[PDB]
C-alpha cells in the first residue's frame, strides 16, 4: 500500500548518508567528495538547499541531527579519524560553524550517535579498534567544551551502536553495539551495556549467543510505553529480538538486569546483505534495505505476527 | 468472573473494561493492550475518565501521557497539545 | 518641548526615535531611568544571569515557550496572574483564540 515519488533534488556526487531533523523539516546529506549539504522545505513543500562545505580529510561516513532543545547541532564522523560537531549561526544567511572536533581514536571512527534528550546533550563514536566513547558537554551553552565520561573496549570490530530511546523512570540507560567481523571463529556479535547508578560505570548485560554472521546495522525501536525492548538486526537476514526485564527481587539490588530474549521475526526475502533498518515515529514499521537494490517494509498483524507490506526498488519502479 | 477477567486481562482486549473497572486491573488490560496495538492516545484518554486519584499516581497512566504529549509535539499540533 | 508635543498626540515611535538620535546627554539619558527587568527561576527561586537562558542550579531551560514548546532567546511575554508566557507572537495569536493560560492552569488571564 506504499507508493514512491521522487524528489527534485540534484547532487553532483553519490549520496552517502541522509538524515531528517526532529520535526522532519530540515535534511542533512553527506556526499562523496566530503561535502554536506542541507536542505530545507518550503510551505510549498518544495527543498532547497541552503549550505555546503567541506569538512574532513578522509571520507564522511555519518552525519546525524540533535534535538532541537539544544539548538541546530549537527553531528559527523570521518575516516580521518575524527568527529566535528556543528553548529548553526545566522546573521540572514545561514553560516555553518564547526565549534569542536573529536580525535581521541586510533584508528577511522565507524558510526557516531546522540544520546536521548533526558539524559542532556550526550554523544557516542564507536571506532574500527573496538573502542566505544561517550562524551558529555556540562554546559548547554558553551558547545566548545566537551569531556570524555566514559570509555568501552568491545575486543571486536565495532561497525555500529544505537542507544535506547526509552525514558521511562525505571530503565536505566542502555547502548548497544555490534561488529562485522568475518572472522572464520563462530563468536557472537552483538553485545549490551546497561549504566549502573551504584558504580556509575557501564558493564556488559547480554550478548546475542545465536547471531554470529557479521552484523551491519543495529535499531532499537521507540519504546512508546510498553513493557520490553524491541532490537532490529541487519544480517544476511532481517532479525527482530524482544527483551523482557524480569521483576527485580527487593532482597537486593546487585548487578545488570537479567533479560529473557525471544526471536519474534526473522525475513530472508532480500537473498543478499541487508545493509540498513529503520524505525518510524511509533515503532511500528520496520524499513530494510539490502544488496538487492530494494527496500522493504514490514509490519505486523491482527495476530500479532510480522508480514511483509511492501517492497520498491532503488530505481522508484513499483514491483 | 474471575476466569473470563483473567483472559481478557492476558489478551488486552478492551471489552474486558466492563468487568475490571478503571484500578490496577484496568490499568493491566490497558497496557496488555497497548503492547498489542501501540495505540496511547484511546489509553490516555480512557483513564483521564473520573479516574481513582491512585490510578492516576501510576507511573504507566503518566508515561502514555507524556508519549501521546511528546506525538503531538512531534507534529505541531500544537494547539491542539 | 518637541518631545511633548509628541507624547501629547501620542506618538511613541518618534519619540523614542528623537531621544535615541538626540545630541544632549541630558535628553539622551532620559530613556535609560529605571527599564530594566529582574527575572528569577519559579522553580530554584534563585535569580538568573543577564546573558543566558539556562537555571545555574537547576540545570533547566527556564524561557521555554508555553505554547510551541521550545527556548526562547528574545522576546518575552509575561502574565502577572498566572506567572505564565511566552513568545509575542505565539501567545497574542493564542489568545485571540481563546481565553484560557495555555500552560492549563485554569487562570483566565485576560478575563473575559
Ligand atoms: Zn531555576
Ligand atoms: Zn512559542
Ligand atoms: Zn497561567
Ligand atoms: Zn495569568
Amino acid at each position: 500500500m506504499f507508493v514512491a515519488r521522487s524528489i527534485a533534488a540534484d547532487h553532483k556526487d553519490l549520496i552517502h548518508d541522509v538524515s531528517f531533523d526532529f520535526h522532519g523539516r530540515r535534511m542533512a546529506t553527506c556526499s562523496s567528495d566530503q561535502s554536506v549539504k542541507v536542505w530545507d522545505k518550503s510551505e510549498s513543500g518544495d527543498w532547497h538547499c541552503t549550505a555546503s562545505w567541506k569538512t574532513h580529510s578522509g571520507s564522511v561516513w555519518r552525519v546525524t541531527w540533535a534535538h532541537p532543545e539544544f539548538g541546530q547541532v549537527l553531528a559527523s564522523c570521518s575516516f580521518d579519524r575524527t568527529a566535528a560537531v556543528w553548529e548553526e549561526i545566522v546573521g540572514g544567511q545561514s553560516h555553518w560553524v564547526k565549534r569542536t572536533t573529536l580525535v581521541d581514536s586510533r584508528t577511522s571512527v565507524t558510526d557516531v550517535k546522540f544520546a536521548p534528550k533526558h539524559m542532556g546533550l550526550m554523544l557516542a563514536t564507536c571506532s574500527a579498534d573496538g573502542i566505544v566513547r561517550i562524551y558529555e558537554a556540562p554546559d548547554v551553552m558553551n558547545l566548545s567544551q566537551w569531556s570524555l565520561q566514559h570509555e568501552i573496549s568491545c575486543k571486536l570490530s565495532c561497525s555500529c551502536i544505537s542507544w535506547n530511546p526509552s525514558s521511562s523512570r525505571a530503565h536505566s540507560p542502555m547502548i548497544a553495539v555490534g561488529s562485522d567481523d568475518s572472522s572464520p571463529n563462530a563468536m557472537a556479535k552483538v553485545q549490551i551495556f546497561e549504566y549502573n547508578e551504584n558504580t556509575r560505570k557501564y558493564a556488559k548485560a547480554e550478548t546475542l549467543m545465536t547471531v554470529t554472521d557479521p552484523v551491519h546495522d543495529i535499531a532499537f525501536a521507540p519504546n512508546l510505553g510498553r513493557s520490553f525492548h524491541i532490537l532490529a538486526i541487519a544480517t544476511k537476514d532481517v532479525r527482530i529480538f524482544t527483551l523482557k526485564p524480569v521483576r527485580k527481587e527487593l532482597t537486593s539490588s546487585g548487578g545488570p538486569t537479567k533479560f529473557e530474549i525471544h526471536i519474534v521475526a526473522q525475513f530472508d526475502n532480500h537473498n543478499s546483505q541487508v545493509w540498513r533498518v529503520s524505525w518510524n515515529i511509533t515503532g511500528t514499521v520496520l524499513a530494510s534495505s539490502g544488496d538487492d537494490g530494494c527496500v522493504r517494509l514490514w509490519k505486523a498483524n491482527y495476530m500479532d505476527n510480522w508480514k511483509c507490506t511492501g517492497i520498491l526498488k532503488g530505481n522508484g519502479s513499483p514491483v | 468472573i474471575e476466569k473470563l477477567t483473567n483472559e481478557m486481562k492476558e489478551a488486552g482486549n478492551l471489552e474486558g473494561i466492563l468487568l475490571t473497572g478503571l484500578t490496577k486491573d484496568g490499568v493491566d488490560l490497558m497496557e496488555s493492550y497497548v503492547d498489542r496495538t501501540g495505540d496511547v492516545q484511546t489509553a490516555s484518554y480512557c483513564m483521564l475518565q473520573g479516574s481513582p486519584l491512585d490510578v492516576l499516581k501510576d507511573e504507566r497512566v503518566q508515561y502514555w501521557i507524556e508519549n501521546y504529549r511528546n506525538l503531538l509535539d512531534a507534529w505541531r499540533f500544537w494547539h491542539k497539545r | 518641548s518637541y518631545i511633548d508635543l509628541l507624547q501629547r498626540f501620542r506618538l511613541w515611535n518618534v519619540s523614542n526615535e528623537v531621544v535615541k538620535l538626540s545630541t544632549s546627554r541630558a535628553v539622551s539619558c532620559l530613556n535609560q531611568a529605571s527599564t530594566t527587568l529582574h527575572v528569577n527561576c519559579s522553580h530554584c527561586k534563585r535569580p538568573m544571569s543577564s546573558r543566558g537562558w539556562v537555571c545555574d542550579r537547576c540545570h533547566r531551560c527556564a524561557s521555554m515557550c508555553a505554547v510551541c514548546h521550545h527556548v526562547v532567546k528574545g522576546l518575552f511575554v509575561w502574565c502577572q496572574g498566572c506567572s505564565h508566557g511566552g513568545h509575542l507572537q505565539h501567545i497574542m495569536k493564542w489568545l485571540e483564540g481563546s481565553s484560557h493560560c495555555p500552560a492549563g492552569c485554569g487562570h483566565l488571564c485576560e478575563y473575559s
